[PDB]
């Protein structure tokens, strides 16, 4: 059909065809292949909480710099208006 | 394996409140409840051959439940926990009837040719994971 | 699974005071109560086939509740807590009958 | 050790991805910092004309 084989497991001796095979639970019985793989899942979700908080930290820095970027816009513009008024102030002075 | 026993074969649309214990590609053991909206399909409801083909398998409920559970867990054990939590319903539904006739969605029919039992749809109810470490250590994530 | 039992199939508009226990993409376990304003629809209210099709499913209330719960939780587990708190009704309603018309 | 070389392998890949995302985030933060400073210098042009 790498590539899939077929859909028939036939035994010619008695005509018993195993139509399909299904697996139900990969147990491994030994307690060491047991909860030492459990440390893997603790690190498997740890690399997710760290991943989502790092992305949140990156977004916060993006917002903080954008906010500081617009604050720099407003500070310079307000200082430009102040210098505009200071022009006539210094004319009068 | 053998709990109920009855004289009548229920052909009407129903569901199986079955729960499976699957494992993801990250080895995170989790159990999840399924529905299996199913129904029998008979195109010619007087023919003796097709009509008696309904009683071919003696435990059709168990056969369907175990087959769907095997297929779901086989497809799930190849994806990470994050994927099986984001596309939880998507990948399980793709697993039950994996094909492409609509990335792309497969179809709307999970047919068993042996007895004419068509699982119309599959529904997931709760991603449990039983272990207390996949429990409230993900709770630190929500905090 | 099997609590009530009756001889009459209520076709009139009603609701189910069902509560679900769902989880968001942030893994925040939350429960929420639903209404499910529902009604039966029969275009030809004398035909035996359509008329008997009402009693096809024996537990239609439970079937509808569990199907909607599954669809809602499947769509919710792909969005964050903040999204499911801002567009709480919007995304749940989009989930129940996800399409575009 | 057969599963240890797997937990280490998946966390190393996660660490590599985190560094890739962190550098990309810092890379775009450098884009935004310079662009915002360019707009600030634009406004400072008229500010210094007035001054």
């Amino acid at each position: 059909s790498l590539p899939k084989a077929r859909d028939q497991a036939v035994f010619p001796q008695n005509g018993l065809v195993v139509s399909s095979v299904d697996v139900q639970s990969v147990e491994p019985v030994d307690q060491r292949t047991r909860d030492a793989l459990q440390r893997s899942v603790q690190l498997a979700i740890e690399i997710t909480t760290n991943s989502q908080e790092a992305a949140a930290k990156h977004e916060a820095q993006r917002l903080e710099q954008e906010a500081r970027g617009r604050l720099e816009r407003q500070k310079i513009l307000d200082q430009s208006e102040a210098e505009k008024a200071r022009k006539e102030l210094l004319e009068l002075e | 394996p053998h709990a109920r026993r009855a004289l009548c074969l229920l052909l009407g649309p129903d569901f199986f409140t079955d729960v499976i214990t699957i494992e993801t590609a990250d080895h995170a053991r989790l159990q999840l409840q399924l529905a299996y909206n199913w129904h029998f399909e008979l195109k010619n409801r007087n023919d003796p051959a097709e009509a008696a083909k309904l009683f071919s398998v003696p435990d059709f409920v168990g056969d369907a439940c175990k087959a769907i559970a095997s297929r779901v867990r086989g497809a799930v054990a190849s994806v990470t926990f994050d994927d099986f939590h984001k596309n939880s319903a998507r990948i399980i539904r793709m697993a039950v009837f994996g094909f492409e006739m609509s990335l792309p969605k497969a179809r709307d029919q999970a047919v068993f040719p042996q007895n004419g039992l068509v699982v119309s749809s599959v529904d997931v109810q709760s991603v449990e994971p039983v272990d207390q470490r996949t429990r409230d250590a993900l709770q630190r994530s929500v905090q």
